[PDB]
């Protein structure tokens, strides 16, 4: 189906412990593939997926530069932004960048991204048109005007519409076996009597790719929200994902309940009874 | 703003006594990034613990995965100890085989 | 404003040490150091993004060092120098990275690393009065001059009419001439011509000065030779108008 | 492949 | 790594010439700089996919993605067009890797030439006199010294702006007493219409 490439940059200031920390992570859908740690001894972009290892030294040289240029910008920006907000000398701050693109199952371009956040909340964001910006506030407005005088959006659209998709297309083909695949969930169901008149019914889903899954509890086909506990989709660690949805029900009324499973790797949506 | 981490203790494959597995601690939805995550066998730190590289969710909140190679038993007790700036003392989460 | 580069010219002995300072365009995040051997394509040494290093892969780290501490000005250092280092050291600046941004270069520092400083000689300026044969066959009079026996090629010629530096009706040779083409450390020769109307040269109420700017050694350099230290200096030769 | 342009100050 | 087509070109003012830049690896941005004398290279054009064909004064450049090449078009030269022209190659982060370079000399059109070899006065500080070859055509080339004790400086363009008059000239000298005019430029091809005064 649909595919995406996302790069995540985290720069955290740390006074006393010298210059700030910069972590860079690369993603193709729900698969991490590249990484940069400004604290690591290598001082290079390193592989984290098998198919990216293939890429030449000229590739790895380029990636190192781009990510080093960005971290060095972030160190300055961490100071500049603290000034923009008229903030206090003492404390650690965070700058978060997220960018990348979306493609179709055909490979055709869908959307480009560039979003920035200072201390957990939005700062500056590139609109879907990839021509304009959105300032979260007045400090963000300074960057907005600075970046309009620098033709940032113009240069950003060039990457996102161009090279971002060319790179996504390349990776999707090279790592075809691990990326262009959909392994369905391994569903099972458990009973836990929490009372002599009540019991917790858990609907399980193990080892599935990608992360997009939908687990719903239906009493006589009618979907429930009440007593429906839902855990956040957690990574197994081997590249697949896990998720459970449980509901507390009265004893003897187990037959009225079904768990409806929706995943890309499934030929038909699953329906399970006790 | 400051966000408390959502902790999840579980195993990679369904828990089977005496069979090789991987214990996981999924820390998520936190801010700032600076978090102290410990994995404990019988109330004590597990030495060879490997973690994932830092990343954030759409809401700009962080997520991390701590994992260790382990072979569970009936007697042995496992837990995850998480400490953030949003917590006074660390939060200890005892691992349930059924979750 | 423009990118500032100091010094303009520099002379260093075989294993001595030197620093090249550079100030980029105000607010420019990206700073570059390129080396240009003779006239050939400039070669990258180091790239900066504020206080930090983006790429130093092409730096001969055995001697070369570069620092831009406050993310503003930068200093390139060679310790110790080699005869292979004599080239123009170029510094450019970009607003950032940059696909739409073109570089803005400084005039560069010309370094000349020598065997012994004893090879350094200042020029000898001499003006030659316009030939009467020319002022008759043509309506013009052309003055000729020669800066001779100078080493290295750290010179700049200028024609001065009554206190004003002139550029119209002026021509200096693009390349100097080796007095002993055999040696590589051979002293150079350079000529420049100024052409005026016969009526101009015919007026003694007109002054013509030929000036050569040598960029020699400094007051800090140690000099033991019989002749005086060939320091940075202006050697000049002058001539006055004649009716006869 | 990571973005190389623009990488400019805020 | 970029490959420049003509290393050196000697045009006659008013003529047109094309400089070609080639690349083995796919393009990003192509820069063009002109370096005059012993000075900083001045920026002319930067071309990206967004465009492609652009200009600077009366110089225009083209960018071709499929051909992985960029060309610099110089039409009706201005003699101020000398000398070196460099093309820069863009990295993903725009980091220049310069091509060889094109040393372009523009020779002017001397309308009414009258080749002549004169002897200049002086007699102060520097020993002997100097001989000047002047007002000759851009078609004639100045051959360097055969002798080791006699020096010949190659032709150079002078321009008296007050008269809209341009002229070529070569200078020769020696410390030797044997040295005189006509015999000075023997190694070189002196034109037919030539004046040696006495």
């Amino acid at each position: 189906g649909s595919h995406s490439m996302r790069y995540f940059y985290t720069s955290v200031s740390r006074p006393g412990r010298g210059e700030p920390r910069f972590i860079a992570v690369g993603y193709v859908d729900d698969t991490q593939f590249v990484r940069f740690d400004s604290d690591a001894a290598s001082q290079r972009m390193e592989p984290r997926a098998p198919w990216i290892e293939q890429e030449g030294p000229e590739y790895w040289d380029q990636e190192t530069r781009n990510v080093k240029a960005q971290s060095q910008t972030d160190r300055v920006d961490l100071g500049t932004l603290r000034g923009y907000y008229n903030q206090s000398e003492d404390g650690s701050h965070t700058i978060q960048i997220m960018y990348g693109c979306d493609v179709g199952p055909d490979g055709r371009f869908l959307r480009g991204y560039r979003q920035d956040a200072y201390d957990g909340k939005d700062y500056i964001a590139l609109n879907e048109d990839l021509r304009s910006w959105t300032a979260a506030d007045m400090a963000a407005q300074i960057t907005k005007r600075k970046w309009e005088a620098a033709h940032a959006a113009e240069q950003q659209r060039a990457y996102l519409e161009g090279r971002c998709v060319e790179w996504l297309r390349r990776y999707l083909e090279n790592g075809k076996e691990t990326l262009q695949r959909t392994d369905p969930p391994k569903t099972h169901m458990t009973h836990h009597p929490i009372s002599d008149h009540e019991a917790t019914l858990r609907c399980w889903a193990l080892g599935f790719y990608p992360a997009e899954i939908t687990l719903t509890w239906q009493r006589d086909g009618e979907d429930q929200t009440q007593d429906t506990e839902l855990v956040e989709t957690r990574p197994a660690g081997d590249g697949t994902f896990q998720k459970w949805a449980a509901v507390v029900v009265p004893s003897g009324e187990e037959q009225r309940y079904t768990c409806h499973v929706q995943h890309e790797g499934l030929p038909k949506p699953l329906t399970l009874r006790w | 703003i400051q966000r408390t981490p959502k902790i999840q203790v579980y195993s990679r494959h369904p828990a089977e006594n005496g069979k090789s597995n991987f214990l996981n601690c999924y820390v998520s939805g936190f801010h700032p990034s600076d978090i102290e995550v410990d994995l404990l066998k019988n109330g004590e730190r597990i030495e060879k613990v490997e973690h994932s590289d830092l990343s954030f969710s759409k809401d700009w909140s962080f997520y991390l995965l701590y994992y260790t190679e382990f072979t569970p038993t009936e007697k042995d007790e496992y837990a995850c100890r998480v400490n953030h700036v949003t917590l006074s003392q660390p939060k200890i989460v005892k691992w349930d085989r059924d979750m | 404003a423009g990118v500032a580069q100091s010094p303009r010219y520099k002379i260093i002995e075989k294993r001595q040490s030197v620093a090249f300072w550079c100030n980029p365009i105000s607010g420019h995040a990206t700073l570059y150091w390129y080396q240009q051997i003779l006239g050939q394509g400039p070669k990258l040494l180091i790239q900066f993004q504020n206080n930090g290093v983006v790429d130093d892969s092409q730096l001969p780290k055995d001697r070369f060092s570069a620092e831009r501490l406050k993310g503003v000005d930068s200093t390139l250092k060679i310790q110790p120098a080699k005869l292979e280092d004599s080239a123009v050291y170029l510094c450019a600046s970009s607003l950032g990275q940059g696909l739409l941004y073109g570089y803005t270069f400084g005039s560069g520092t010309r370094l000349t690393v020598l065997e012994d400083l004893n090879k350094v000689f200042p020029p000898e300026v001499a003006v030659f009065e316009p030939s009467e044969a020319e002022i008759s066959h043509t309506q013009k009079a052309t003055l000729v001059c020669l800066a001779t026996g100078f080493y290295p090629d750290h010179v700049e010629l200028s024609w001065w009419v009554n206190g004003k530096e002139v550029h119209s009706g002026v021509c200096t040779d693009p390349q100097p001439l080796k007095e002993q083409p055999a040696l590589n450390d051979s002293r150079y020769a350079l000529s420049s011509r100024l052409r005026v109307s016969a009526t101009f040269w015919q007026n003694p109420r007109n002054h013509f000065r030929c000036q050569v700017q040598f960029y020699g050694l400094s007051e800090n350099d140690e000099w033991t030779q019989d002749r005086a230290k060939p320091v940075t200096q202006i050697v000049s030769a002058e001539a006055w108008g004649r009716a006869d | 492949g990571t973005s190389g342009s623009p990488i400019i100050n805020r | 790594q970029p490959v420049q087509s003509p290393q050196a070109v000697i045009l006659r003012e008013g003529e047109d010439a094309v400089i070609n830049c080639s690349s083995s690896k796919a393009l990003y941005s192509v820069h063009w700089y002109r370096q005059k004398h012993g000075e900083a290279p001045i920026f002319l054009m930067i071309l990206l996919k967004g465009g492609e064909q652009k200009g600077h004064d009366k110089i225009s450049a083209s960018f071709n993605e499929k051909k992985q090449q960029s060309s610099l078009y110089l039409t009706a030269s201005q003699l101020s067009y000398s000398g070196t022209y460099f093309c820069g190659l863009g990295d993903a982060g725009n980091m220049l890797t310069f091509g060889g370079g094109t040393r372009l000399m523009v020779k002017p059109h001397i309308q009414n030439p009258d080749p002549a070899v004169y002897q200049l006065r002086d007699s102060k500080s520097s020993d002997k006199s100097v001989c000047l070859f002047t007002d000759f055509d851009s078609q004639t080339n100045v051959s360097q010294s055969k002798d080791s004790d006699v020096y010949i400086t190659d032709k150079c363009v002078l321009d008296m702006r007050s008269m809209d008059f341009k002229s070529n000239s070569a200078v020769a000298w020696s410390n030797k007493s044997d040295f005189a005019c006509a015999n000075a430029f023997n190694n070189s091809i002196i034109p037919e219409d030539t004046f040696f005064p006495s």
